[PDB]
């Protein structure tokens, strides 16, 4: 299902005259002619996580992807063809992953994502920094597990993309399989959306606490989340298994204010990220008049206007309590 | 369940549409994209027919409802599509369809031309659609071969509780503009089976008949 | 309306399994099960169509095909739920009997389709046929039914049959079908393709005027045929067998 | 280490010297220049496949007969300029030189237009040209005094926009170093739409008008949202002549329970530094497809500053306006 046209994944078998063993020579790398091919071609993908300090603008290395090595048994690896096959599969998969990451992040400049060189990409967050690098081989920190997890889910998302491509190809012959960058390529979008949605959720929690919880005592807050042939059904099942990760994050917060005279207004705020980066806050304020007479129902994209309307609502509630 | 009604005015003037557009301007909330509609009648060319078998067949083509044709004969409806995006995926997959169909009007007027022949054609283009409070009103001028024919009004609502009141209000609005000869209809083709577009086509047929 | 470019053939069931494997070796895709049900309708003889311009032959009467997909729950008997729903079930479909009988199909009563005899001349390497197609989505009224609709148009039922087989999707929009056909009557069900599978490889062209595309399609079909040389012989069927006009009666099966 | 055809060169040079009257040196120099140009083109071909400028940023056309390379960059740029570079043999020095064919670069001071050592640092030369073009555009914008200067960042432009009635905040606009389209740090849908509008803009006057309209309709959207979060505006009414009180915008609002044809009319007057609102009550009717200003009141015009308007004033006005 891969659309990577640069390499065909073809390896010629050569019986080593000196060692009486079998080696694999790839088609593309026909420039390196020597016994140092293994180390010269051994590339890898590294994820580095830097935590921004609140006192200085510099970033300190807080996590790095753990390079677990299966090549420690060099003599066994240099004579076992299966290990060479697995290593070559990993190399080509990482190359495709890096190319897809480049083509995907080329469109995320407007939200604070940049490309340093042909092998490095950088993602910035108000408190964090992520660096993804393709590097040649030539103390346990806090966030090392974080980087390993990031690498794992990136590989999983690439596999999901391949499965989607194969399913679309099998479904119909006429459909030209030309991937759309805006739609098909979804790798950094889910992770970035989750992180920024968590940041915005924390920010709105703080805003609500400052402007409502600290001002109006007794408010109750509740947090909720709102959701023939064997081969096609198998692929549908496997793809649907990843909905909880690929789907757009959502959050809902219901605030009930304790008021007398059997007039209890409700404040339901649902936070969404329709394009995986922007924050949309939908506010539904129901005054204590009827169960369906929604006093106000608005949408907001600027947190400043959110705070202004929250202050106005608090003032209106105070005036209602004063009358 | 949404409800719809159709009112046809035969003695209208060229400027009556503008008069009704302005007379409702106080309640007009918004305006949307224009629409079009086609209305053909096909005749039976065979003479050895029974007395109880009808001779006509009315074809109504809706342009805004995703390019769909409806064939009507003796209170019997048939809905055909011609877009590649309306095809149920099973028919594409199994091979029952080549994937790029044709409109049924081409079939009637090309291959079955020895059984059915065209008799008239009434068209409506560049209509206007207005969103009022819980209502959508569409207006258009009808043009036959000879020339201007009349005015067509179609009303669609989602809540069926107060449909009759809205119809009466629109009738009164036409009344102040002194359009006194208008034929309205909101009937339903089948009391038990409710299909929206079939009922709309039947209401069009009942309004446009002479 | 399409120009369908097609090639035909047949095989004995003995090689069936083997054939399947070879196809997967070429296309790189697995087969997908499918079924269908076709009903043929003809103009009513009770009505005299004098409108056929006898002195000019502007048009001749023809036959209409209505097709529909039927779920496998009607085709699987009580002995077969244990096996998974894949292609191997076709190996058990060698008997003239089938779970779907006349009464169920009568209870059923879509895609409407009309065709013409292939193009004349002996300089044609593939069967080129013209097809006009439309789709029926739903209906309503006091007599909403396919039979009542086709009687309203002026057509009556003639016969029907059931196809079961597998599909292969290759590059360039080429579709390869392996079929088994069961004719159905109140008298019973008879498998016309007895002890074998009917093979049909075809492509569709949307516009008949484009000739570069048609040349490309013919090139692909002849390349496919030249790939299968020695195993199965794909041939152009008889031009007089694919004629479906009412005046003359025969049915390629 | 190049595999030179030594014997063919021997016969060629011997024939030239035999037919020589100088010519050998000229032919050698021409061949050296042609080889350098060809290897520069080969380097361009190698880079374009995987380079940062692959996506339509740079296009190079090479002519052997004239032995010149034309490079076009920033195809989606209409700011009264077209990025063009010519690499060719200099007549005076008989050497291959690169010239950035731009009138803006022509009258630019203390900034070299012609560069050498193209083979060694072609990427550096391209980056320098990119940065110089961006700086020239930014300096022109600053000279027009539409964007204020950012002290912290020399490549970031500050645009002053009022987020609320009293707030007056700067927004950071940045220039893409690859294709050259202006972009915001955290653009809203309207902000993204107007950034896209800026991208295909053609004239400096067009750009100034675009920014003025951006400020105007941003204020209009803010106040319309303020009204709707508490009010039914009308988006259908267009008056032939603007109402007599520098950009003037008329907004016609009402409530369902108001008397017919009576509209609260707001005339927003926006200047370069200040904005005011004229609140009046009028009567408008529609006849034969035309909007007729049936009546306007001028003795009770409420002239209000932009900052002073608040929610409580809005609701008090709602109560008193009936």
């Amino acid at each position: 299902g891969s659309t990577y046209k640069h390499d065909r994944g073809i390896a010629n078998i050569r019986n080593n005259i000196e060692s009486q063993n079998l080696d694999l020579i790839p088609h593309s790398s026909s420039v390196f002619k020597g016994t140092d091919f293994v180390h010269s071609v051994k590339k890898f993908l590294r994820v580095r996580i830097f935590t921004k300090i609140e006192s200085e603008d510099d970033y300190i290395l807080s996590g790095e992807s753990v390079m677990d090595r299966d090549s420690e048994s060099e003599e066994a690896e240099t004579k076992d063809i299966r290990k060479q096959i697995q290593l070559l599969k990993k190399i080509i998969f990482e190359k495709e992953l890096m190319y897809q990451i480049k083509k995907e992040c080329a469109l995320l400049i407007s939200y604070g994502v940049s490309i340093e060189n042909e092998n490095k990409v950088i993602i910035e967050l108000p408190n964090e920094k992520f660096e993804i690098e393709l590097l040649s081989l030539d103390l346990p920190k806090i966030n090392d597990k974080r980087a390993n997890l990031m690498l794992v889910m990136l590989r999983l998302l690439l596999v999901v993309i391949f499965k989607k491509t194969l399913r679309s190809r099998i479904s119909s012959p006429h459909g030209l399989i030309n991937l759309n960058v805006d739609d098909d390529i979804l790798i950094i979008r889910p992770i970035l959306g989750k992180v920024r949605f968590a940041n915005y959720k924390l920010l709105l929690k703080k805003i609500i606490k400052d402007y409502v919880l600290d001002i109006v005592p007794g408010s109750s807050i509740t947090e909720t989340e709102v959701e023939d042939d064997e081969n096609i059904t198998k692929l549908n099942k496997e793809i649907r298994a990843f909905d909880k990760l690929l789907n757009i994050p959502r959050r809902e917060l219901k605030i009930n204010l304790p008021l007398t005279e059997h007039k209890s207004p409700n404040l339901s705020l649902m936070l969404e990220s329709p394009n995986y980066c922007n924050a949309l806050i939908h506010i539904k304020f129901s005054a204590g008049t009827e169960a369906n007479a929604v006093s106000f129902d608005t949408t907001f994209s600027d947190f400043k206007e959110v705070e202004d309307f929250l202050h106005f609502i608090v003032a209106e509630y105070i005036q209602q309590k004063k009358v | 369940m949404g409800k719809s009604a159709v009112i046809f005015v035969e003695r209208a003037t060229p400027a009556t549409l503008t008069e009704l557009k302005d007379a409702l301007s106080n309640s007009i909330l918004s305006v949307r994209d224009p629409w079009s509609i086609d209305f053909r009648t096909y005749r039976c060319s065979i003479k050895n027919l029974p007395a109880d078998v009808s001779k006509l067949m009315y074809s109504i083509t809706f342009h805004h409802h995703g390019r769909q044709t409806v064939l009507i004969k003796d209170n019997s409806a048939m809905v055909t599509t011609a877009a590649a995006a309306d095809i149920p995926p099973a028919l594409v997959f199994n091979g029952s369809s080549t994937g790029v169909p044709e409109s049924i009007d081409t079939i009637l007027s090309s291959k079955l031309s020895n059984i059915w022949m065209q008799r008239q054609l009434i068209k409506g283009d560049a209509g206007e659609t207005l969103i009022l409070d819980g209502l959508t009103v569409r207006l258009v001028n009808l043009f036959s071969s000879t020339g201007f024919k009349g005015l067509l009004i179609e009303l669609q609502a989602d809540e069926a509780g107060e449909f009759e009141t809205k119809i009466a209000g629109i009738e009164g609005h036409l009344a102040e503009i002194r359009a006194k000869e208008y034929k309205t209809s909101s009937d339903s083709l089948g009391p038990d089976t409710s299909n929206e577009i079939c009922d709309l086509a039947y209401q069009y047929v009942r309004a446009l008949e002479l | 309306m399409v120009q369908q470019l097609s090639l035909f053939g047949s095989i004995g069931d003995d090689g069936y399994d083997l054939l399947i494997s070879t196809l997967t070796t070429i296309s790189g895709n697995p087969p997908l099960l499918y079924n269908s049900l076709c009903t043929v309708w003809k103009p009513n003889p009770s009505y005299d169509v004098e409108n056929v311009n006898s002195r000019n032959q502007l048009v001749e009467p023809n036959r209409i095909k209505l097709s529909k997909e039927v779920p496998f729950s009607y085709l699987i008997d009580e002995t077969m739920m244990d096996k998974p729903l894949n292609f191997r079930i076709l190996k058990s479909f060698t008997n003239d009997k089938i779970p779907l009988n006349y009464a169920m199909t009568r209870n059923i009563l879509w895609s409407l389709q009309i065709s013409d005899i292939p193009a004349a001349g002996n300089n044609r390497s593939v069967s080129m046929q013209t097809i006009a197609e439309t789709i029926i989505l739903s209906s309503a009224g006091k007599n909403s039914s396919v039979s009542s609709l086709m009687n309203g148009l002026g057509y009556v039922f003639e016969f029907q049959y059931l196809t079961i087989g597998v599909k292969f999707f290759m590059k360039h929009g080429l579709i390869l079908e392996l079929q088994k056909i069961w004719q159905i009557e109140e008298a019973g069900n008879s498998q016309i393709t007895s002890g074998g599978f009917l093979l049909k490889a075809y492509i569709n062209v949307s516009r008949g005027t484009d000739i570069d595309r048609i040349n490309y399609t013919e090139t692909a079909l002849m390349n496919l045929k030249k790939e299968l040389q020695g195993y199965i012989e794909l041939s152009v069927p008889d031009r007089q067998s694919m004629d479906s006009r009412v005046a003359h009666g025969n049915i390629l099966i | 280490n190049l595999p030179l055809n030594k014997p063919r060169l021997e016969k060629l040079i011997n024939e030239i010297l035999l037919k020589s009257n100088l010519s050998l040196y000229n032919f050698l120099h021409k061949y050296v220049l042609t080889l350098q140009l060809y290897m520069v083109h080969r380097e361009f071909l190698k880079l374009a496949n995987g380079g940062k400028f692959s996506k339509s940023n740079l296009i190079h056309n090479y002519d052997s007969k004239k032995s010149t390379i034309t490079v076009r960059y920033w195809l989606n740029g209409k700011m009264d300029s077209k990025g063009k570079i010519t690499i060719g043999i200099q007549r005076t020095t008989e050497s291959l030189i690169l010239k950035w064919d731009n009138q803006s670069a022509s009258r630019a001071k203390n900034m070299p237009v012609i560069y050498n050592n193209i083979v060694s640092n072609i990427e550096g030369i391209l980056d320098e040209i990119m940065f110089n073009h961006a700086r020239i555009i930014r300096s022109e914008l600053l000279a027009r005094d539409i964007f204020q200067e950012d002290e912290e960042n020399s490549d970031v432009l500050l645009f002053q926009l009022p987020t609320t009635c009293v707030s007056m905040a700067p927004i950071q606009l940045k220039i893409d170093l690859l294709s050259g389209q202006f972009y915001f740090r955290n653009p809203t849908p309207l902000l993204s739409n107007y950034a896209s509008k800026i991208n295909r803009a053609e004239g400096p006057e067009e750009l100034a008008r675009i920014l003025q309209q951006l400020k105007l309709d941003k204020i209009i959207h803010v106040l319309t949202t303020m009204f709707e979060n508490t009010w039914s505006c009308s988006r259908i009414i267009k008056i032939d002549k603007p109402i007599r009180t520098l950009l003037q915008r008329d907004l016609f609002i009402r409530l369902p329970h108001w008397p017919l044809n009576w509209y609260l009319i707001l005339s927003i007057i926006s200047s370069k530094t200040s904005c005011v609102v004229e609140k009046r009550i009028g009567k408008i009717v529609s006849q034969r497809g035309k909007w007729n200003l049936k009546y306007l009141d001028n003795s009770n015009v409420m002239t209000v500053k932009l900052e002073s308007i608040t929610y409580q004033k809005i609701m008090i006005l709602q109560r008193t306006i009936l």
